[PDB]
DNA sequence: GCCTATCGATGTATATATCTGACACGTGCCTGGAGACTAGGGAGTAATCCCCTTGGCGGTTAAAACGCGGGGGACAGCGCGTACGTGCGTTTAAGCGGTGCTAGAGCTGTCTACGACCAATTGAGCGGCCTCGGCACCGGGATTCTGAT
DNA sequence: ATCAGAATCCCGGTGCCGAGGCCGCTCAATTGGTCGTAGACAGCTCTAGCACCGCTTAAACGCACGTACGCGCTGTCCCCCGCGTTTTAACCGCCAAGGGGATTACTCCCTAGTCTCCAGGCACGTGTCAGATATATACATCGATAGGC
């Protein structure tokens, strides 16, 4: 009848992920990703696979980066379940919802 | 030939274990979207830049050096690709 | 009982003075000569203190012989507060009454004299006698004392005939010139003093039997002969001492382990001044000044003071300057002797304060920041409050303060003109002072005061010689490489002792061997000590006024000390080689780093040859000569310019000019023939002196001559209400309107003087009225007016001059400021009197 | 008789130097700056070298890799306070979670 | 055929200085070469800005030591700054 | 007598100061400040009076807008009340240490 | 009694009422009494960075008098641009 | 017309700005339509801001435009306050605003 | 009497032309050319960094557009560009 | 427990009031923008190799996809009782107003040391490649954690 | 409570291709000479920031409790997690077109630099009227009022 507790085994993932240094996005579905968005500026653009890794390196530390800011404010809600009124104070306060 | 709905390819469990390396302990199911929402406007500001660099260098494809300056000018910077 | 004795005179009511040996024996030969019942004339030299003996002379009078009055004394108003001061200090015991004063003054006190008639001594001036001569001819005289006499130098005054004709038993004439190259003096005197042995008529014996002295040795000693009895007169500093006599004290101090600690650390900062010789200029000045600093106190630099900022002995203990003025002072406390302190740096004074404080001593402080009034006050405060010591800014100092209450005079730094502590001590030891006064200049024995001063001393002393010799031997002024030299030498001198004693050398001193004698807390004037003569093989080591502790100033720096210096260079170089010659230096270990740029810090480069030197000076000349010459040509254009938009504004505007050009370019042609003194025989002194008389200045009490009116305004055109300026309305309403139009007009110009007629109103019988309005003021929005410009009083009242001889008009004038107490009067009544009633123009003053 | 071996430096005096004169920075440019600046160059990067020695000999490993170079740049508060919009690829990011999230 | 000169062999120089015994991987190379860069520039950019602001047209030991205080956050220049000068000090001692 | 409740004035106090375009800080205060602040860098500085006029506008600007920040923070939090770690959040979030 | 006195830190000077003026324009109702000292630290590292760069300027430029062009450049370089006192 | 200016029709002076370029070093050698170019985007976005600080000077019943006008044209155009996000305003205020949470009931 | 220069009489001839009938207080017109320095040193300095990635030694009106499309706000820019493109195209005819 | 008023209190936008320096305009002059003349190497000029990305296949796997179950946090309710809002008075000192002072900023001139440009030349390091073992990586060793005891 | 029993490291041994080292030829870093301007460096001239007093009146200090907010503890209850369990196509290994980037080599115009000059911009100059300050509202919300329902 053994199970971990809710949050218990959650401390290990982030134990986990924090000790591992690989990318934890998925890489196809991301480059993917770059090559929508670009099709909006310009039709059957190619990219250097090095740019592509470059944006996903760049896209993980600045939406991490986010996350902890979002359980910083969560927190100081006294909450632990991060939601999206701490991202939009967030945002705000760093002026990047100017 | 067209490329669409790949941002819920960063799926919930792709979300899931980039806040867990944030520290996230509890999620909620609102922040899935909020996320993809976010990224997808700070990826293509940079990408608007790397393609205006890459126009300016007269290039078809897009080089590590267009996101590297994207970057710089959002003063941003990512050592280890380029030069 | 001996030269009647000092003490006899002092029992019989004689406080507050020492009668010097000139004074005691002006006295007794008073006092001898009145047994012989012979008249004198003490004809003592001016400010021998012929005030202190002639008021013994009453106390002599009074307690010996009980001769109780009433005694007249006749003197110079200026004088006259000096007498009344001198009796009520001196001779409390003698009733001294003073009958001075305007017409109703004296009305009120003829009445007073009258009702409370018990008065031993009367002081009066000339001119009063005189008038009044019928008033003091009512009192039973016994003695009559006459105040530089030489009013009396004709038997004709009126004077010398009102005197005569007082009851006169015992006559003393006190006189600064009893012969003012005329024997008529003398022998009036005589014959004032004793009629019945100096007869009103020989005076044509005694001046032809007298006059050829200067030949005739054998008439010298019959004259004095026959004097003896009658005139006794002294000369200067040989028993007529008058000014107690100077002395001068040099004061050698050491220093402490911290003041060293940044003496090393100041001097090895900037080697590179000594390495550049043309950067020497501004950082050997600057280095100067932190090395005063460190001399006078250490807490003079940020950060020395240990936090916390507690009052304490450590600050004593931080500097040797400090630490023996401490115990100076405590000395001087306990003898009771008042300290003036002179220093250029005021944050000195600061910690100064700070330290009076510390020991809870009384002090007052006048720097170049106490205001005028304030300084007043402090002045005032010393004089009446047991304030012992000044704190005194050397630059502040000088001008025109008196502090002979004060005997010790210190100067903690010198400064670089001579002539300003020469002027700042004659501010103390100035005449009038009664003790002697010493002088002390601050050094530490082998410190750059010392060096500083062994040069600075020959040339302020050479100075301070050649002031009152004349002869001026100024050592010529080296050019400013010659000056960096001198600064390297000194930074190169004492580096032996300097350093290689790194703790204090802080010596206690017996500070009594090195001062001499304190009687009744007074110094003793003793002559600069020679250290005393042994015979045996005469030796000259000169014991003259440049050594003091037998110390001789102006020799140079060691050779060793020199040659430290230089090889200290060179070690510190060592530290900066090894430490850029050693490997890297990390941050975790914690290594030490050397300071910014070497170079940062500014170089100066090789001296241009001599010849290159000489050509730029003429280059720097010349080109400076013909820019400027250039530059004002076309600067006056300029003001041609302006001239053309002033005539163009008053042309613009049909106005009429009543102001009077400024009259300073015409020769004073007043009978061109040596300007000697014009003998003012003394008969009825108010013809030619300022009549005052109370009433409204704007009628003038002219008989049948034109009248000049004068009055002062601003150049605003602006007419005030109330006071006189409702008196000038009331006889005129012109006078406002022509300055209302004058104002508007710009015709209202420093030192200009608007003249128009008085008659509008009121006229006189005969006579045209004139009323002149001198242009003195401005008053900007800040509302500031300078006192009325002195400088447009002056060329009004030479306008004044011109225009009422030319016109041969009276001029009436307001007495200003008559109703503000203490108000510089005599300033505006000079000018007044000598362009006007000296030249012969009649000058009414109304009140 | 290079220069660098003049100035006692690893960077190269004439290489700088060229870049400086390509880098449009001024009319004139004298010969000791690109000493001063390759000597900075040179310290400051080893200053983060032996920090980033010691993570790799504290990671067990013989040679530096960029996980070495985040953990150093972040430890030392200068280095992330001159640095902190940069960021290393492969760098992770630093172990760290909340009180309040920890167990009872 | 083409020829790319870069800064690497001075970092491996430098490696063996700090560390002889230590090695380093290419992309760690990589990174630290393009943080010398970079610094570079800052460097240089605020020399040359405050040349413009002094309307100076050469930039000397003077902007190096000032533009680096700015930069290497407080005390980070101090280091710095003593070997700088030092260096300096030696090449213009030599000839 | 009379007396506004809790917070009215305040809210006047607010629409007044957001309505004005006057410093809000006293200006020989600040001027002091500085200097004595200088005194921690050198022993010797003069300053010019439109420096330090300068300096005053940025820090008001600087706080006002951290005021903005805090007082968002506290309503994220359910508060009305500002307290210091609001502040130190707003700061910590604009990267700031 | 009037020679010297000690005074309190001119910090305080930015006091309380000042603190509370800035505040309600920063739109803020109520303030807890913990914040006076705080916006003091903060306002005085802030300043400590600004007046040590702009002395860094002026000693590099060697003059003595600080200018507002200084503070300009120092507002520039941390990014807080300030419009109205120069160019 | 002599003047460049004229020629694009600009009233801002392109001699001014190639002379500038130059001296600033941007580049060994400067276009001449680059000062051209950019003379005419530095006038009209001033034309832009001073069109909105018109309004804000006409809008506050006052003939003068003064920073308080401009601090409030600024912000009220989002964009310039995103281009100008970290850029302060002597004499400029703040906009006013009070959060619903403090409003009174 | 040392001549100084700045962009307010241009300020002053445009603000004319938005508004006629309507002046500017000193302190706005210094806020505008302080703005009008800054935007230049911004354009100006992307353009440098623009023509090195590229080598150039010629800056040319493509910089400028290049360097202004990534300083300028979404619409902003477009109507920028419209000018600068209009004044070269213009004056191009001289 | 309202909810509709209510006075009137304290305050606020407005009227018309008057007052002035900061806003305008130009003057007198210059200085640097233009209108010339001129050269040559920088950007565009085009051709080309051969490469990098995109195209492309299916396999095999981890991974994501989808749900139940739940207990703890997310969520609100409540009374506690302090402390922060407010208006009182008391007192300090910030402001607007001066004064005197000289440090130090400011321009100018002359020329030289410092670096610019030009050049010859050597060799640092350069592209391309090869060799060895730190590391990844795998299976599978032991250790130590949680919640169930 | 202590322990079982999930699930975390530690470890040996393997084997891959990356890191470190080799040489190469080019082009440029150091070696070698001339000029010249900048800055520097020194001078002289004058400005504004600085030290000081001064009155004034607004501000902050300092008063108090009332007030309502934020507090700690209350209870509610259903959602993100734990784990199972399902199902994915990503990742990964292999090949292979050719669009394109970067390489090559070349031409002519553009901009820079040339000299002479003049007209737009400015610093100094002078004035004036929109905005600042009057002053006393007229007129709105808040305070308690204060009722009635």
């Amino acid at each position: 009848p053994h199970r971990y507790r809710p949050g218990t085994v959650a401390l290990r993932e982030i134990r986990r992920y924090q000790k591992s240094t690989e990318l934890l996005i998925r890489k196809l579905p991301f480059q993917r990703l770059v090559r929508e968005i670009a099709q909006d500026f310009k039709t059957d653009l190619r990219f250097q696979s090095s740019a592509v890794m470059a944006l996903q390196e760049a896209s993980e530390a600045y939406l991490v980066a986010l996350f902890e800011d979002t359980n910083l404010a969560a927190i100081h809600a006294k909450r632990v379940t991060i939601m999206p009124k701490d991202i939009q104070l967030a945002r705000r306060i760093r002026g990047e919802r100017a | 030939k067209v490329l669409r709905d790949n941002i819920q390819g960063i799926t919930k469990p792709a979300i899931r274990r980039l806040a867990r390396r944030g520290g996230v302990k509890r999620i909620s199911g609102l922040i899935y979207e909020e996320t993809r929402g976010v990224l997808k406007v700070f990826l293509e500001n940079v990408i608007r830049d790397a393609v205006t660099y890459t126009e300016h260098a007269k290039r078809k494809t897009v080089t590590a050096m267009d996101v590297v300056y994207a970057l710089k000018r959002q003063g941003r910077t990512l050592y280890g690709f380029g030069g | 009982a001996a030269r009647v004795q000092e003490q006899d005179l002092r029992q019989w009511g004689l406080t507050g003075i020492h009668l010097r040996s000139y004074q005691l024996e002006g006295v007794n030969w008073l006092a001898q000569r009145f047994h012989c019942q012979n008249g004198c004339i003490l004809g003592d030299e001016m400010g021998l203190g012929k005030t202190c003996q002639t008021i013994a002379l009453f106390i002599y009078l009074a307690g010996r012989l009980n001769d109780e009055g009433p005694f007249l004394i006749l003197c110079p108003l200026s004088v006259l507060s000096n007498w009344k001061e001198e009796m009520q200090r001196f001779a409390p015991g003698l009733s001294c009454v003073t009958y001075a004063g305007d017409k109703e003054e004296r009305a009120c006190l003829q009445q007073d004299l009258k009702q409370e008639s018990r008065f031993h001594v009367l002081l009066t001036t000339y001119e009063i006698c005189l008038k009044d001569a019928s008033f003091l001819k009512s009192f039973p005289w016994s003695v009559l004392v006459v105040d530089e006499a030489h009013r009396l130098k004709n038997q004709s005054s009126l004077l010398h005939k009102t005197l005569s004709e007082f009851s006169v038993v015992f006559s003393l004439l006190l006189t600064g010139t009893p012969i003012q190259n005329s024997l008529q003096e003398l022998y009036s005197l005589l014959s004032f003093v004793e009629p019945d042995l100096f007869s009103k008529e020989e005076v044509g014996d005694f001046i032809q039997r007298y006059q050829d002295i200067e030949k005739e040795s054998e008439s010298a000693s019959e004259l004095h002969k026959l004097l003896q009895p009658f005139l006794l007169r002294r000369v200067k500093a040989e028993v007529a001492t008058e000014l107690p006599k100077k002395t001068e004290v040099v004061i050698y101090h050491g220093m402490s382990a911290l003041q060293k600690k940044y003496y090393k650390a100041i001097l090895m900062k900037d080697l590179d001044a000594f390495e550049n010789e043309t950067a020497k200029k501004v950082k050997l000045q600057n280095i100067l000044s932190q090395l005063r600093k460190c001399v006078d106190h250490p807490y003079l630099f940020d950060g020395v003071e240990p936090e916390p900022f507690e009052v304490g002995d450590h600050l004593t203990e931080a500097s040797g300057k400090l630490h023996l003025l401490d115990k100076l002072l405590a000395f001087l406390y306990s003898g009771g002797h008042r300290v003036l302190l002179f220093s250029q740096m005021t944050q000195m004074l600061d910690i100064l304060q700070d330290y009076m404080d510390y020991r809870g001593y009384s002090y007052e402080r006048v720097d170049g920041s106490v205001r005028g009034e304030e300084r007043h006050l402090a002045i005032k405060n010393f004089g009446q409050q047991p304030i012992f010591v000044f704190l005194l800014s050397t630059r502040a100092g000088g001008v025109g303060m008196n502090l002979t209450a004060a005997d010790t005079v210190i100067f903690v730094d010198s400064d670089f003109n001579p002539q300003n502590d020469l002027q700042a001590a004659a501010r103390a030891h100035r005449i009038g002072q009664n003790k002697s006064v010493k002088v002390i200049r601050l050094i530490g024995r082998d410190t750059v005061e010392e060096i500083v001063y062994r040069k600075a001393a020959s040339k302020l002393q050479l100075t301070n010689m050649i002031i009152e010799g004349g002869h001026f031997t100024l050592g010529a002024q080296k050019p400013a490489a010659d000056a960096d030299l001198q600064l390297s030498e000194i930074l190169k001198f004492g580096l032996d002792k300097l350093l290689a004693s790194e703790g204090s050398t802080m010596d206690e001193i017996d500070l009594e061997s090195i001062l001499g004698e304190t009687k009744d807390g007074q110094w003793v004037s003793d002559a600069l000590p020679a250290a005393e003569g042994g015979s045996r093989d005469q030796e000259e080591g000169k014991n003259h006024m440049y050594l003091f502790e037998g110390k001789d100033y102006s020799k140079e720096p060691s050779k060793e000390d020199r040659k430290s210096f230089e090889q200290l260079v060179n070690l510190q170089k060592t530290l900066l080689e090894k430490a850029s010659q050693e490997g890297r230096s990390l941050r975790n270990k914690g290594s030490v780093l050397i300071p910014g740029l070497v170079e940062g810090s500014t170089k100066r480069k090789r001296v241009l040859s001599p010849e290159e030197l000489e050509d730029r000076q003429k280059k720097r000349q010349e080109a400076a000569a013909k820019r400027r010459r250039l530059i004002e040509e076309k600067k006056r254009q300029k003001e041609e310019a302006e001239h053309k938009k002033k005539m163009a504004w008053w042309e613009s505007n049909n106005y009429q000019s009543f102001c009077l050009p400024s009259e300073e370019s015409e020769p004073e042609d007043l009978e061109n023939g040596e300007e000697s003194s014009a003998e003012l025989d003394y008969q009825d002194p108010d013809a030619t002196s300022l009549k005052y008389v109370s009433g409204d200045v704007t009628h003038p009490q002219a008989g049948a001559e034109d009248a000049l009116i004068v009055h002062c305004v601003d150049d605003s055109g602006h007419w005030g209400r109330g006071g006189l300026f409702t008196a000038l309305e009331k006889r005129s309403a012109e006078p406002r309107k022509i300055y209302e139009l004058a104002g508007k007009m710009k015709d209202l110009s420093l030192g200009g003087v608007l003249l128009f007629p008085v008659d509008d109103k009121e006229s006189r019988n005969k006579g045209q009225d004139l009323l002149a309005l001198i242009v003195a003021q401005h008053r900007d929005r800040s509302n500031v007016l300078s006192g009325i410009k002195m400088a447009a009083l002056e060329e009004g009242l030479k306008k004044i001059f011109l225009a009422a001889k030319k016109k041969k008009a009276s001029v009436h004038l307001p007495r200003i400021g008559h109703a503000t107490k203490g108000f510089n009067w005599y300033g505006t009544e000079r000018l007044i009197r000598k362009h006007l009633a000296a030249r012969g123009i009649p000058t009414y003053i109304y009140y | 008789k290079t220069r660098s071996s003049r100035a006692g430096l690893q960077f190269p005096v004439g290489r700088v130097h060229r870049l400086l004169r390509k880098g449009n920075y001024a009319e004139r440019v004298g010969a000791g700056a690109p000493v001063y600046l390759a000597a900075v160059l040179e310290y400051l990067t080893a200053e983060i070298l032996e920090l980033a020695g010691n993570a790799a000999r504290d990671n067990k490993k013989t040679r530096i890799i960029p996980r070495h170079l985040q953990l150093a740049v972040r430890n030392d508060e200068e280095l992330n306070k001159l640095l902190g919009r940069v960021t290393i690829a492969q760098g992770g990011v630093l172990p760290n979670i909340q009180s309040v999230l920890l167990p009872k | 055929k083409t020829r790319k000169e870069s800064y690497a062999i001075y970092v491996y120089k430098v490696l063996k200085q700090v560390h002889p015994d230590t090695g380093i991987s290419s992309k760690a190379m990589s990174i630290m070469n393009s943080f010398v860069n970079d610094v570079f520039e800052r460097i240089a950019g605020e020399a040359s800005r405050l040349a413009h602001y002094n309307k100076r047209s050469t930039i000397t030991s003077r902007e190096i030591q000032t533009a680096v205080r700015l930069l290497l956050p407080g005390e980070l220049a101090k280091h710095a700054v003593s070997e700088g000068t030092k260096a300096v000090t030696k090449y213009t001692s030599a000839k």
